[PDB]
């Protein structure tokens, strides 16, 4: 079915292989020759989670778990139930998103759009990239990726960040806080803001985009626009999740101590490092 | 091609001193300079800006709760500057000790002073409040702003003054200091079990993370369609153009189904409220009702 | 059942109920979904639709009232080339001129936004007092070079925003006389020419022209922008 203005958009063209042979959809989504790429990973990659359960013992959803292979077995091959289908799976995953991205740059080849969507989304495959494979290899172990679970990579999380201390001390871990914070800050304030223009008090006509201009000069002296507010948007996603990934890169590869003692560069300046006093004299 | 994510010539005209309404012109100051800085990213004009007893109130207020912390690390540093600027993020201004309970009756130098800059704190942020309410309202529009406010208003309410309340004890309170705030942090999940199983810890992070995608959809899906006027939205609802239509369309070919133009910024109000809607109620929940979230979480 | 169970039980539950609500609010637009022939669809989906809300819209320009009777108001020059649903339909003409596919517009009111105080939202440069170029490279005087690096026009005006103190067009003088708009956010200003990748130099004549020089309907927006992004598709051949 259709929305009741999507018909003339439903053209041929814009695909970047196989010309006209998966150039249609399915109900509402179009498929292309990445939707079924995107089928064909998604499809195997679940049927080898299917498979791990099995070799588990389990079908709770809560409970199965497919761990990479043991720390020994460096960045080698290892055996299905010993990291395999760990290993396999993540390149099922590695092609569906990477499949996913190439479908959104066919959908906006064919609606004569923008293509940055697809390029913000390869933002978030680089952060999982990191974590499964840029930063194992360069440790020199799979086993250093975390495992496909729903809360054992939860774990993964809590037993990494804690063999550094406090993993707050990480100062790219701060910074990319700092913009989950501001954005999530100016997510709220901009969702609140159309709002409270296209639906102003009882009795009153809708507000025109100067009202929202002089609500924000009037609070705090400055408004950014209604097209830098969507620029903001997106770089304030996208800082966080390159500052996650940066934080991550460089844990365990070229940082190996407590990230607190990081900040020692600071306090032991010779200079003021011996004066008495204060918290650390 | 050009991707639209810095201006490419920027224009300037007669500052805007904005739409009137119901605004008191008295409390508007003059425009400010125009900055070419941020004018490759937004607009360049700084000011107006709209000063009432509460803005006054709440920056008067918020002045004192900043140096009530400053002269505690000053003093902290024994009045070295050297010092001061060594310690910097090591300085804190702790709550009251536990023996004192819920008591105001402290020493300035055993939690005093810490009630004292939190009522600052108090007095500054409500304050604020009331002119995020205000300010809407001069103007005729709805109260949006002040509702979401109202959800991180709720978790900094549970965090310094509701739960120790709750506890029956101010020391239960997060210090002010940068690095010793980032302990509190950290000291508070492991003394209850891990938060990572607290439930409504882990939806918050859902509507964190997931601020962060919808907003990255949004700003991406609006400057791929810039090129069809997308982002002035308003006049999208009120008469939709091409810009809506493909903007929908390429997420219902997506993932099978797509939002308005209004509705779209119903879901991102909704995902950022919810990060600390449901992150308040986890904490205050934690050492109230739950001692042990892990313990707890294996009972269901 | 402590109070921790019923909290996390409850807010599942009010989540649910929050999902429905903001769903049925984004179906105020395009709904209920058509067949291919235009007829209703029998398949809705599990979701209802919204019941009417209605804006007031300022200076005197009426209400608009969603969910209401959708109707294209223009014809359609698309052709079924299958018998069954989900393939493409193929324009039966010219699709730029006709404006089909990525060349789409909508049937927009033929009027032009205001700002706050009922003045054109979009003017002309050379008709907004005080404006002018304050960063960058001014494009007023350069030549408009096309996909084909042939050379259309060259720049004589710029509409601004003026609310928003933003370039949005660039008014470019054809070879013969007359002018047309080009989307700021389909140019490069380079240092001597604007080079414009969509559309070669003899496409630019096609693009719709506006009924007054000094101001620009909604409606006239969306054929201008339409053309020039539909350019990336069907101008394609012209692209060196
Ligand atoms: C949620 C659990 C913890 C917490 C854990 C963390 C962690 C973890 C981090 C911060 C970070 C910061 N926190 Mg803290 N923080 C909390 C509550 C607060 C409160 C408060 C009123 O309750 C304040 C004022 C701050 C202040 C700050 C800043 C120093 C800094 C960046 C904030 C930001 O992005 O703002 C957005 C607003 C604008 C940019 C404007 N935190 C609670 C108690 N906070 C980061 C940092 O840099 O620390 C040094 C960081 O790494
Ligand atoms: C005890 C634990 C430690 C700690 C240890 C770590 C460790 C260890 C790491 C982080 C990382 C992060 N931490 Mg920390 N961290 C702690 C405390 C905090 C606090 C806090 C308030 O205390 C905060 C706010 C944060 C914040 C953050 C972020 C900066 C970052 C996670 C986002 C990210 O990378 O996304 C990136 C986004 C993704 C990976 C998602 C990618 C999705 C892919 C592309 C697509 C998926 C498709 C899906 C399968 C399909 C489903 C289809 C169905 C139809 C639905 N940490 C404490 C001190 N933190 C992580 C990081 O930086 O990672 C790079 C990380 O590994
Ligand atoms: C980012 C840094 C860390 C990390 C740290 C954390 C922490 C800390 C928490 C989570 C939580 C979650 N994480 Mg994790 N997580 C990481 C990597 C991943 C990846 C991945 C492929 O890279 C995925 C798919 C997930 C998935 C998930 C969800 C089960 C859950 C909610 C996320 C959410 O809503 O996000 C925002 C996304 C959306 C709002 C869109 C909807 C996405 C849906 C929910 C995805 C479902 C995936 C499904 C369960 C698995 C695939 C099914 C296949 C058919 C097999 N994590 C890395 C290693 N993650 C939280 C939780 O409750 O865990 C139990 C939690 O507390
Ligand atoms: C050791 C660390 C612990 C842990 C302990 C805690 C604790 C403790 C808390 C959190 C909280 C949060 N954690 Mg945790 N957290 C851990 C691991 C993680 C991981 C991860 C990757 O593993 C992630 C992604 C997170 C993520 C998060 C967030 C979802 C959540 C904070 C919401 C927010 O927006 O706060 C930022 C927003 C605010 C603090 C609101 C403040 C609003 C006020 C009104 C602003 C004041 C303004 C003031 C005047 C400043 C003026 C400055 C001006 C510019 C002048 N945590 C581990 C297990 N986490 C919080 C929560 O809700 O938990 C459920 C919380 O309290
Ligand atoms: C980069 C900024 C942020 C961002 C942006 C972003 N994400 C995006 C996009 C963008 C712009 C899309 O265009 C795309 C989309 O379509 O969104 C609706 C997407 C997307 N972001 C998604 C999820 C997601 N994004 C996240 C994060 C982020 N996304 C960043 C914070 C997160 C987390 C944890 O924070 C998640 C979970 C999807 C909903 C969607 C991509 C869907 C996709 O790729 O579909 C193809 C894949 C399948 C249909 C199934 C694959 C199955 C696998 C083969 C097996 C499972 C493997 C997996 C490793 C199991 C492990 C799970 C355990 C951890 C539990
Ligand atoms: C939906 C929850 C998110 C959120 C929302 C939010 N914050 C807000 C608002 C909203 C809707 C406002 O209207 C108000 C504001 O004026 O923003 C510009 C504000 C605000 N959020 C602020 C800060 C802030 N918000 C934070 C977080 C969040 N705010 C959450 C992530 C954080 C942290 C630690 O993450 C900080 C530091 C201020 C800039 C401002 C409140 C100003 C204030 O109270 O000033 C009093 C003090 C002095 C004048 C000194
Ligand atoms: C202003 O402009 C905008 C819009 O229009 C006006 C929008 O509409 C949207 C979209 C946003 C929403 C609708 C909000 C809700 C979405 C959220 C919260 C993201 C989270 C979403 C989900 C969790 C759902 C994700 C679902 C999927 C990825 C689909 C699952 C995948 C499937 C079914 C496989 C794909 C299918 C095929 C390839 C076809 C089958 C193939 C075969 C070979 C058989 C945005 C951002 C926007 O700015
Ligand atoms: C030269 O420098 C001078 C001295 C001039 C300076 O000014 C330097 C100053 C600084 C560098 C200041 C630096 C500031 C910080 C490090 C602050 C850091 C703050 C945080 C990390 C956030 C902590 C906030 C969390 C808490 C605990 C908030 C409390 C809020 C409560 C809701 C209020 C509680 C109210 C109480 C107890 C009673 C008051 C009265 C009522 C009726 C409620
Ligand atoms: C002059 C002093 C500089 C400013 C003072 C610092 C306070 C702002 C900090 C964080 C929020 C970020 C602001 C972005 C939120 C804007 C919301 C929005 O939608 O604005 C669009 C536009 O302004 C409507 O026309
Ligand atoms: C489709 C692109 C795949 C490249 C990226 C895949 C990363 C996962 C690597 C897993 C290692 C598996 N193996 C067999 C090489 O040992
Ligand atoms: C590693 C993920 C791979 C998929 C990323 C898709 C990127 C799309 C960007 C297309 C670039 C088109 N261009 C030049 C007009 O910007
Ligand atoms: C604490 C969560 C607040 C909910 C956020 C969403 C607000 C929706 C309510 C709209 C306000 C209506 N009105 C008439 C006051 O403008
Ligand atoms: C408004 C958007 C709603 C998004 C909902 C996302 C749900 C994520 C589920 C996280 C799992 C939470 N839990 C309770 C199992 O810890
Ligand atoms: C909980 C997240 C998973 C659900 C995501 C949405 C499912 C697909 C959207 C429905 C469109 C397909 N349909 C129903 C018309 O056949
Ligand atoms: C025993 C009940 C404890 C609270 C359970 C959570 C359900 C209510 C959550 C939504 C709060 C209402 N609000 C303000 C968002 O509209
Ligand atoms: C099916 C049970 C659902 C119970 C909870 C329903 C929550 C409704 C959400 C309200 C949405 C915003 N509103 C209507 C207050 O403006
Ligand atoms: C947090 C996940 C969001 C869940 C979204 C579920 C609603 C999808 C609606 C599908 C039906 C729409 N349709 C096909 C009738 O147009
Ligand atoms: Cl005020
Ligand atoms: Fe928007």
């Amino acid at each position: 079915a259709l929305l009741s203005f999507e018909r003339k958009y439903r053209v041929p063209g814009g695909t970047l292989v196989g010309g006209n042979l998966f150039d249609f959809w399915v109900g509402p989504f179009y498929v292309g020759f990445f939707g079924v790429a995107t089928f064909f990973f998604a499809a195997l990659g679940i049927i080898l989670i299917a498979w791990s359960a099995v070799l588990q013992g389990t079908w709770n959803p809560q409970l199965i778990s497919v761990y990479p292979p043991a720390l020994e077995y460096g960045l080698g091959g290892a055996p299905l139930a010993k990291g395999g289908l760990w290993q396999i799976i993540t390149i099922c995953a590695t092609g569906a998103f990477v499949s996913w991205a190439l479908r959104e740059v066919e959908i906006c080849r064919k609606l004569g759009i923008g293509y940055h969507i697809p390029f913000a989304f390869a933002f978030a495959i680089l952060a999982y990239l990191t974590l499964v494979l840029f930063r194992p290899v360069m440790m020199g172990a799979w086993g250093y990726a975390f495992p496909y679970g729903i809360w054992t990579h939860l774990d993964w999380v809590s037993n990494t960040g804690y063999t550094y201390g406090n993993f707050h001390y990480n100062p790219a871990h701060m910074i990319a806080i700092t913009f989950f914070f501001t954005n999530a800050l100016a997510l709220a304030l901009h969702g609140a803001l159309v709002l409270s223009a296209a639906n102003p008090e009882k009795g009153k006509e809708m507000r025109t985009p100067d009202h929202e201009d002089t609500f924000f000069r009037d609070l705090v002296g400055y408004s950014i626009g209604t097209l830098g507010i969507h620029r903001l948007g997106l770089l304030l996603s996208l800082s966080a999740v390159f500052f996650s990934a940066l934080c991550m890169i460089i844990t365990g590869t070229i940082w190996f101590d407590q990230w607190v003692d990081w900040w020692q560069w600071w306090v032991k300046l010779p200079w003021w490092a011996n004066i008495p006093g204060g918290i650390n004299g | 091609e050009y991707q639209n994510i810095f201006t490419q010539v920027q224009v300037r005209g007669p500052a805007d001193l904005g739409m009137t309404e119901d605004v008191n012109l008295a409390n508007r100051s003059g425009v400010g300079p125009f900055s070419t800085l941020l004018g490759w990213f937004g607009n360049a004009q700084l000011g107006p800006i709209y000063l009432g007893s509460l803005g006054v109130l709440s920056l008067f207020s918020g002045l004192m709760w900043f140096f009530t912390i400053g002269i505690w690390f000053w003093y902290q540093a024994g009045w070295n500057p050297a010092v001061f600027l060594r310690d910097l993020f090591f300085f804190s201004l702790e709550p009251p000790a536990p023996e004192y309970g819920l008591s105001f009756a402290a020493p300035l130098k055993e939690g005093g002073l810490w009630l004292i800059a939190s009522f600052f704190m108090f007095v500054a942020v409500w304050s604020w409040w009331g002119r995020t309410y205000l300010r809407a309202q001069a103007l005729g529009m709805g109260k949006h702003t002040a509702w979401a406010f109202l959800s991180a208003i709720w978790l900094w309410m549970v965090l310094g003054f509701i739960r120790p309340i709750l506890m029956g004890s101010w020391s239960e309170a997060v210090p002010y200091g940068i690095f010793s705030h980032l302990d509190w942090t950290n000291n508070f999940s492991l003394v209850h079990g891990n938060l990572h199983y607290n439930p409504f810890h882990g939806l918050s992070i859902a509507f964190l993370y997931g601020s962060a995608l919808l907003f990255a959809m949004h700003g991406a899906t609006i400057l791929a369609v810039s090129r069809f006027g997308g982002e002035r939205e308003l006049e999208q609802i009120a008469d939709r153009g091409t810009a809506a239509e493909r903007a929908a369309l390429f997420w219902r070919w997506t993932m099978g189904f797509n939002a308005t133009m209004e509705g779209i910024h119903r879901w991102a109000i909704w995902m950022a409220v919810l990060v600390t809607l449901t992150g308040g109620i986890g904490i205050l929940l934690s050492g109230t009702v739950v001692d042990n979230w892990y313990v707890w979480g294996q009972n269901h | 059942f402590d109070l921790a169970s019923l909290a996390i039980y409850s807010f599942w539950i009010f989540l649910a109920g929050l999902i429905y609500y903001l769903q049925t609010e984004n179906m105020r637009e395009g709904y209920p979904l058509e067949n291919e022939d235009g007829t209703p669809a029998a398949n809705q989906g599990p979701f209802p639709l919204p019941k009417p809300k209605t804006f007031i819209l300022p200076h005197g320009r009426g209400t608009l009232t969603v969910p209401g009777p959708e109707s294209e108001d223009r014809p359609i020059a698309l052709a079924r080339t299958a018998v069954s649903e989900g393939f493409p339909h193929a324009p039966t003409g010219d699709p730029m001129k006709d404006g089909v596919g990525p060349a789409s517009w909508v049937a927009r009111r033929d009027l032009p936004e205001l700002d706050g105080h009922g003045h054109n939202k979009i003017k002309p440069m050379k008709a907004a007092a005080g404006f002018h170029v304050s960063a960058g490279k001014n494009p007023i005087g350069l030549p408009v070079r096309g996909c084909d690096l042939e050379i259309a026009g060259k720049v004589v005006d710029i509409w601004v925003d003026i609310p928003e103190q933003m370039a949005r067009f660039l008014e470019v003088e054809l070879k013969d006389g007359s002018t047309r708009l080009l989307p700021m956010q389909m140019v490069k200003v380079q240092s001597n020419r604007v080079h414009v990748n969509a559309l070669s130099s003899d496409l630019f004549a096609g693009i719709p022209t506006i009924k007054s020089p000094t101001e620009v309907t909604l409606l006239e927006e969306d054929k201008i922008c339409g053309y020039v992004a539909g350019g990336l598709m069907y101008a394609a051949p012209k692209r060196k």
